[PDB]
């Protein structure tokens, strides 16, 4: 209970018949020296 | 002894029980994953003890174990795909035309509008040849309040 274990449930790989979802669309943002992201 | 190649998933164990945080993926010996799920914690497997050898809170990446060993990087019109680790949920592939994060006095970084659990962190974004393009979980929310996520690369 002092760290967190890793588990295995797949690996990478790029499948054919994928479904594809989501808007593709441009945005401008500011990005802080702390990886935040903000519009 | 050498992390198997592969999307492994993050686990914290607390007095309710374990959930899935996070997840990474292993390649080359080394574990990586956005600095935001695991904050430099350390991991274990099966008995062995991995502490984080490199980390960016910029960029929101961390490794363990080694260097940075993903290459892939995106080329800008390629389509992407998302392998979703979402917690308690089989893992799925997600293909998208990216998006595009305009950042201010700096560059452009693609991004991919799909809205999933904190615990799907870390998720790979990958290439049509199936190399590993960035890790998904580092975004922001727009005017709909879904979430959008950057194809976070080194």
């Amino acid at each position: 209970m002092d760290g967190l274990e890793l588990r295995k449930l797949g690996e990478v790989s790029w499948e054919e018949e994928a479904e594809i979802s989501g808007s593709s669309a441009r945005y401008d943002v500011t990005l802080s020296e702390q990886g935040e992201f903000k519009l | 002894e050498y992390l198997e190649d592969g999307i492994y998933g993050i686990f914290q164990s607390t007095f309710l029980g374990a959930s899935q945080r996070g997840v990474g993926v292993a390649q080359g010996g080394v574990f990586h994953t956005m600095w935001h799920v695991t904050r430099g914690a350390f991991l274990v497997r099966n008995g062995k003890k991995l502490v984080p050898s490199w980390a960016s809170v910029k960029e929101d990446l961390v490794a363990y174990g080694g260097s940075w060993k993903l290459d892939g990087r995106w080329d800008g019109e390629e389509e992407v795909q998302l392998i979703a680790a979402a917690p308690g949920k089989n893992v799925v592939n997600v293909q998208t035309k990216p998006s595009l994060f305009k950042v201010k006095n700096g560059g452009e970084i693609g991004a991919v509008a799909l809205d999933y659990p904190s615990g799907t962190s870390g998720s790979p974004i990958v290439n049509r040849n199936g190399e590993v393009i960035g890790l998904y979980g580092n975004g922001i929310l727009v005017g709909d309040n879904s979430f959008v996520s950057a194809i976070s690369q080194t």
